[PDB]
């Protein structure tokens, strides 16, 4: 059972994350949930606002090696007061599937992780992200 | 003239001793304290809360001193001054969810009573029972008060319903009363009886005012309908609207002029002659206890760093309204000199305050009313 | 940061500690492997040959069959026939990393390796280079359906090589886009004073291999890719091949990774309405 | 109810202001059938379409206090009807009956038990 | 109501609506975003002051004219402008009401969908058409037929008309505006051994020439006077409290139009230049033409200038034939006027592409392989 | 300047002075605790008019009022899919921070775009007119917040090639 491709395990950790490929038997990965922007806050010179056109604008790495990253605050979308940044969450996980993994979410199908004490907001403004963004075929 | 709330209570009504000093108050909720005119100062003279449902109106006989309470509980007492505390004892009704209005036959021999339970629970005092109890007029009424007049011979009633139809009735009971005079607008004067109707159905009648001597009445609805009916003119009946903000309270000041208020929080005359439909008004009464020096520069910048409404206007000089007016006035009354002769007056409002007011600079005028 | 390599992450890391382990001479745990890229690839990797000492990667796509019937083997077979290796079943075919088919300098393989999906592309790309080179019109040109909503063929001309396309529109939004911005390229380069040829044509696939304005007055894309000689050179070709085996594909990612983006701005506005709000006081 | 060659008379004539008392005269009150108040609306309507800005007040002032309040009840009568920007012409109606009745007019259209 | 009459163009913003006797939405077509640390953090700013608000913050701001292979080439920074007039000089939509755009001279190619891209599927308008500006000033003056001057703060023109017909080789278009003129002038300043010159006092040096500055009589008489005299010298307060006295910068550098060569660059003066128009004319009409000559612009303010190009064409020009020179008060600033009153002629709409035109194909319903 | 606007938004707010209504009653019948009004109403006597005012012609607002508590929705001119889903995208991200500010009757609802839910809890917890004086305003604001987003969005179609071939 498939899109064009079967099923596949992320378990979303609140330190690491882990996950492995369909096919073998561990987790090939269990991995720093961590990302690294900078955040020295001297805001000036220039200006612009209002305006989403092409940027020379933007200085940021994530993963393990943004751990190594100076000035470049290495934060952690997991779950710890900080929650709202499940919208970078998105761009991060972006970066993870289709650059880090390497990987077709289209085509695949998923199974993802939650802990019991979850509000809906956080997660069902991600589903229009999951099936228009992502646009998975299917995933719980 | 002068101002205070010396605590911020959202004074939902206010009742007094006839001297008018120890204010009792609807309070927040379910918490009353009684304070007192300590001069002009204002403070706390009694704790009350064993008339549980919140507090609505009341009717303190103001001489006897005896609060007939009421509101959202059949724990509904006549509250007197024990020497103690104004502390309940009890009356008998056959209404349901609560009591919003109550009213002594003015020559305090019993009341009448508005329900939660579409009814007049006409209720009089037994010795026997230790207690009031009541009879009801169910019917012929479809729905229930929210404002009470008794015409001065006391057994003669007049009220504004939620069953909207502006109705004129009788409601002797036999175990306390006997039937009353030939009343021109009917006179088939038992319980429960009709006597005359303005077949107005015209909002839910919210304010019912006598003249002077009650030859005519006054009548207001919610909906702000101002409204009358003259008896010797002929049982003759008139009515408008106003123009502005939608009314908290309406009152005669004679036989021929009234003061009106709403939304707006400023008081609004009226005047009339005799000509029956003729309803005419008498413009804005107040002036604000405000001028323009008001100002304190300093947390103005603090909080323009800070936004929490930091774009100015005049609105915010009444809290919003402009005038000084609030979040909203709440109340008027006369003081002294009374509706005929006043010589101060007086207003309550969300803010909590005392208010006593310009009266006589408007005394300006020489006799009333025509045959029209 | 954003970017990509044609070796993979995943497996370059693994195998080179499979080999890391081979010259250790260690004993195995259970991999096999199925997966996608861009192109509409089925990796897959395995322990093949049952025993402690062999690993297999291997591939399958439907339009092999309209590549096969080309000789992209020949590069190949000097690369990767460097190897010694043998199709698996159901993939098209299979690299053995059998434990001994490793070198001396077993690093030096996996780089490269890992960069065939791109290389087998570049292995016939060559001879529409070598048409051009031999100076010929309209040769042999591979019509492949990668993918179906979309089309594509690679050709030759003397001056310059080729490739074009179709693509269908889902959505208007999609289209405003469309047919405007690659206008500030067919009309817009300045800035970007490098391009060789691409014209997005939101109906017009060009004409010895299908006919110009084909869509809906703006709903299918029929992009086309023509080299000039400071491209088909035998160097600036290389970096630009790159781009192309990702482009569309990894751009309709980044238009995602754009669209998440707004809401910062959103999230700004939402909450300055939020503090506007209160202002009613 | 009102009669549509009275109206277009006045109108027609230039008497836009007996065109105005003329398309207030009668009103289908009484009527349950919303066909009958519709026709009425229509005429009205057809009548503010019609006038020019400056010839509004000059009608307006004609008027007496019922005739302003049964106006704002088909002022708002239009309102309920977008269209050919209808409610352009019909908001500088508004603002002249608003000047002439005051806020009470609004008021009455907010209490009435039956209507246009 | 309405229809949208505009000077969309260089200098000012000069826009009002049509028939109007005036310009009226009026600040500078350029616009300035803050160069700095915002060290006040959170004070409540949006990233830009414009025009009026760009000068009142000049000290602050990065600003924009961009490169002489047009007047600007990110227009989409005029993006925000767009804005700036439909709300902060307006607060309305143009997507209401039929819209008067307008263009110059030989644009290349891409402008015109670029332009109608955003003007349709952006501003929405619900029908429009594009002029060109010459004869909007002689709309004003109520005639067809003469020579029309522009020189100005975006570009200059020299244009030939008759009832139409006008000359697609004999119209010259040019680069030129006072935007220009700035560069050699303000090198003077170590001259003056001014130790503090800048970028943001360019405005005040403008200012003073547009308070103080003319055009020199007969040059080395003045150059002679310069040599011998300081009356010339002209007082000039400065923000702090001082005040500079200069002024005879005043009218040297003012030679420059007949004097490009000041640069080294090999372009003829003035009328000389201008002169080629006429000649590559017909020959038989320039007889009639000394009664024709139609001169404007805000860079035509200044004084001695028109005694002296008259001259100046004269050494040029046979005499024989009657002359009108033709150059009004407020020539500057009327031009917008004139093109105004024109939408009075409503014939002038029919001309229009609607949005529908623009739409169906494209505004490939009229671009430029259509001429 | 859109000025029969000025006409529009004074006649609501002379609405919304004829008719700043509400206050409260509990129960003669039925319970004591206090509904949402507008939704509940039995009957019309007691309560406002059920009303509907158009702006032009695709434009409008329905305002519904029990004496007590009441409705608003708004009608808006746009209709390309590019006005639309594109601003719901923010219709979207809205709902959430509605449940932060408490007045929506929380659904960007068609025939209108939009609706509120109204009650006299709000007359009795701040302030006066004030209020109005903003809502009925701020209303306009953030519908002159779509250019706002409009030349922003229209800038992330000027991301396109600014990025992908402007990499070379």
């Amino acid at each position: 059972m498939a899109g064009r491709l079967p099923a596949c395990v992320v378990d979303c950790g609140t330190g690491y994350t882990k996950l492995g490929y369909a096919g073998n038997t561990e987790p090939q990965f269990i991995i720093p949930s961590c990302i690294a922007i900078k955040e020295s806050a001297k805001v000036g010179d220039q200006a612009q606002r209002r305006v989403m056109k092409g940027v020379d604008d933007l200085d940021f790495f994530i993963g393990d090696e943004a751990i190594e990253k100076p000035t470049y605050a290495t934060k952690w979308p997991i779950r710890h007061g900080i929650v709202e940044d499940w919208d970078l969450m998105e761009r991060f996980m972006e970066q993870v599937i289709f650059k880090y993994l390497r990987a077709e979410p289209e085509d695949h199908y998923f199974l993802l992780t939650e802990p019991p004490l979850n509000t809906p907001e956080n997660r069902e403004y991600t589903a229009e992200i999951m099936f228009e963004s992502f646009n998975v075929p299917g995933l719980y | 003239m002068a101002y205070h709330s010396f605590l911020v209570e959202p004074i939902s009504c206010h009742a007094w001793n006839k001297d008018r000093t120890q204010i009792a108050i609807c309070p927040n909720n379910h918490e009353v304290h009684i304070y007192e005119k300590s001069g002009n100062k204002w403070v706390q003279v009694h704790e009350l809360k064993e008339h549980n449902g919140q507090v609505t109106g009341v009717d303190w006989a103001p001489d006897s001193n005896r609060i007939v309470t009421c509101g959202t509980d059949r724990n509904a007492y006549v509250w007197t001054l024990k020497g103690r505390t104004w502390k309940p004892t009890l009356v008998i009704l056959r209404i349901n969810r609560a009591a919003r209005c109550v009213r002594w036959a003015p020559n305090e021999k019993k009341f009448a009573v508005g329900s939660g339970s579409r009814v007049i629970s006409i209720c009089y005092f037994e010795q026997e029972n230790d207690w009031w109890v009541c009879k009801h007029i169910k019917k012929p009424i479809r729905s229930t008060v929210l404002s009470l007049d008794w015409h001065p011979n006391s057994v003669l009633l007049a009220a504004g319903s939620c069953d909207f139809k502006c109705r004129i009735f009788s409601a002797y009971i036999k175990e306390v009363e006997e039937r009353p005079a030939p009343t021109p607008w009917g006179s088939k004067m038992p319980f429960g009886e009709l006597m005359f109707e303005s077949s107005s159905s015209c909002g839910w009648v919210h304010g019912v005012c006598f003249s002077a001597n009650g030859s005519r009445v006054a009548w207001v609805s919610h909906d702000s309908t101002v409204c009358l009916a003259d008896a010797d003119k002929k049982m003759a009946v008139a009515t408008l609207a106003s123009e502005t903000l939608p009314l908290l309270a309406v009152t005669f000041i004679t036989e021929s002029s009234l003061v009106a208020a709403g939304h707006d929080c400023f008081p609004v005359l009226f005047t009339y002659d005799s000509a029956a439909g003729k309803l005419s008004f008498g413009g804005r009464l107040d002036v604000p206890k405000q001028s323009s020096q008001r100002g304190l520069t300093a947390r103005e910048r603090f909080q323009n760093l800070d936004k929490k409404a930091s774009s100015e206007g005049s609105a915010a000089a009444g809290a919003g309204l402009d005038s000084l007016h609030k979040n909203s006035v709440s109340q008027i009354s006369v003081l002294s000199g009374g509706k005929a002769k006043c010589s101060q007056f007086c207003t309550t409002g969300m803010d909590g305050g005392m208010s006593i007011w310009d009266v006589r600079s408007l005394e300006s005028a020489l006799k009333d009313l025509k045959i029209v | 940061m954003i970017l990509l390599e044609v070796n993979n992450r995943i497996i370059e890391e693994t195998l080179a500690l499979k080999f890391e382990n081979a010259a250790a001479g260690n004993k195995p745990e259970a991999v096999e492997v199925t997966f996608a890229d861009f192109d509409g690839v089925l990796y897959h990797i395995s322990n093949p040959n049952g025993d402690k000492t062999k690993v297999m990667v291997s591939i399958s796509l439907k339009f092999y069959k309209e590549l096969q019937a080309h000789g992209a083997d020949e590069l190949l077979k000097r690369v990767y026939g460097s190897y010694l290796v043998n199709p698996e079943s159901g993939y098209n075919v299979s690299l053995l990393y059998d434990l001994e088919n490793l070198p001396a300098s077993k690093d030096s393989i996996v780089h490269q390796a890992g960069m065939l999906k791109r290389n087998c592309f570049a292995s016939v790309f060559e001879k529409y280079f070598q048409f051009q080179e031999e100076g010929k019109e309209g040769e042999n040109r591979a019509v492949i359906h990668y993918r179906d909503d979309e089309t594509m063929y690679v050709e030759s001309k003397k001056d310059r090589v080729t490739v074009v396309f179709s693509t269908v529109f889902k959505d208007d939004d999609d289209v405003v886009i469309g047919k405007v911005f690659m206008q500030e390229f067919k009309e817009g380069r300045r800035a970007s004073h490098t391009a060789p040829q691409v014209l997005f044509s939101h109906r017009e696939p060009p004409l010895e291999l299908k006919d110009t304005d084909a869509a809906v007055g703006d709903n299918i894309g029929y992009i086309t890719f023509v080299l000039f000689p400071r491209h088909t050179n035998a160097s600036a070709r290389d970096n630009t091949i790159n781009l192309i085996h990702t482009f569309r594909d990894y751009l309709h990612y980044h238009i995602k990774c754009s669209k998440a983006y707004i809401h910062t701005r959103m999230r700004a506005k939402t909450s300055d309405f939020l503090k506007v709000l209160n202002r009613a006081r | 109810g009102p009669d549509e060659g009275e109206v277009d008379s006045c109108l027609r004539q230039g008497n836009m202001t007996a065109a105005l008392q003329a398309a207030l005269k009668n009103p289908p009150i009484n009527t349950k059938s919303q066909a009958v108040k519709d026709r009425a609306g229509s005429i009205v309507l057809k009548v503010l379409i019609s006038f020019k800005a400056n010839d509004i007040e000059k009608a307006v002032q004609s008027l007496d206090k019922n005739g302003v309040d049964l106006l704002m009840k088909y002022i708002y009568k239009g309102f309920e009807s977008p269209s050919d920007n209808s409610s352009a012409v019909l908001l500088q109606w508004h603002e002249k009956a608003l000047a002439a009745g005051g806020v009470g007019s609004i008021v009455r259209v907010l209490t009435a038990r039956k209507t246009v | 109501t309405t229809a949208l009459v505009c000077d969309n163009g260089s200098g000012l913003v000069k826009a009002g609506f049509a028939g109007d006797d005036a310009p009226r939405a009026v600040f500078p077509s350029i616009v300035g975003r803050p160069r700095h640390q915002g060290v006040m953090v959170g004070m409540g700013q949006k990233d830009s002051y414009v025009g009026d608000e760009a000068q009142s913050k000049r000290g602050i701001l990065t600003l924009k004219y961009p490169i002489e292979h047009g007047i600007i080439t990110n227009w989409d920074d005029m993006e925000k402008i767009w804005h700036h007039t439909f709300y902060n000089e307006l607060r309305v939509a143009p997507e209401e009401h039929p819209t008067l755009l307008t263009e110059a001279p030989l644009n290349p190619k891409a402008n015109r969908e670029k332009m109608t891209q955003i003007m349709f599927e952006t501003f929405n308008v619900p029908a429009m058409y594009v002029a060109i500006q010459a004869v909007l000033s002689l709309y004003a003056s109520g005639r067809t037929t003469g020579i029309v001057l522009d020189s100005g703060d975006g570009v200059t023109h020299n244009v030939p008309i008759y009832e139409g017909y006008a000359l697609p080789h004999a119209i010259m278009r040019l680069d030129l505006a006072g935007r220009d003129l700035t560069d050699y002038l303000m090198k003077i300043l170590t001259e003056r051994g001014y130790s503090f010159v800048t970028t943001a006092e360019r405005e005040i040096v403008r200012d003073i020439k547009e308070k103080l500055c003319y055009v020199a009589l007969d040059f080395e008489n003045e150059m002679a006077t310069a040599a011998s005299s300081s009356s010339l010298e002209k007082s000039y307060e400065l923000p702090d409290g001082q005040v500079i006295t200069i002024g005879n910068e005043r009218f040297r550098c003012p030679e420059t139009l007949f004097q490009p060569s000041f640069i080294g660059m090999e372009s003829a003066g003035i009328h000389e230049t201008t002169y080629n128009s006429i000649m590559k004319c017909d020959i038989d009409i320039r007889k009639d033409l000394y009664a024709n000559n139609v001169m404007s612009g805000g860079t035509t303010m200044y004084p001695g200038i028109a005694d002296r190009m008259q001259k100046e064409i004269t050494a040029l020009a046979p005499s024989t034939m009657k002359i009108k020179i033709i150059a009004p008060p407020e020539r500057k600033y009327s031009v917008w006027i004139g093109g105004s009153i024109l939408a009075s002629l409503s014939t002038f709409q029919q001309m229009w592409i609607t949005k529908q035109e623009y739409d169906e194909a494209g505004p490939s319903i009229v671009h430029r392989k259509c001429f | 300047m859109t000025a029969t606007l000025r006409p529009y938004l004074s006649a609501v707010r002379a609405t919304l002075q004829a008719a700043l209504c509400l206050e409260n009653f509990s129960s003669q019948v039925v319970e004591r605790h206090n509904k949402p009004e507008v939704e509940v109403r039995s009957s019309k006597e007691l309560l406002l008019q059920p009303v509907t005012i158009s702006r032009n012609e695709k434009e409008k607002v329905l305002i519904e009022g029990s004496i007590n508590s009441v409705r608003v929705s708004i009608a808006v001119k746009q209709a390309d899919e590019i006005e639309k889903i594109l601003c719901h995208k923010f219709m979207r991200f809205m709902m959430m921070r509605a449940e932060n500010f408490f007045i929506l009757r929380r659904k960007p609802v068609e025939g209108y775009d939009i609706s509120f839910l109204i009650t006299n809890f709000h007359t009795e917890q701040m302030y006066k007119h004030k209020l109005v004086d903003f809502v009925i305003h701020f209303m306009e604001e953030i519908d002159k917040e779509i250019s706002e987003m409009k030349l922003s969005v229209n800038a992330r179609a000027r991301i396109v090639a600014e990025e992908f071939l402007k990499n070379f």
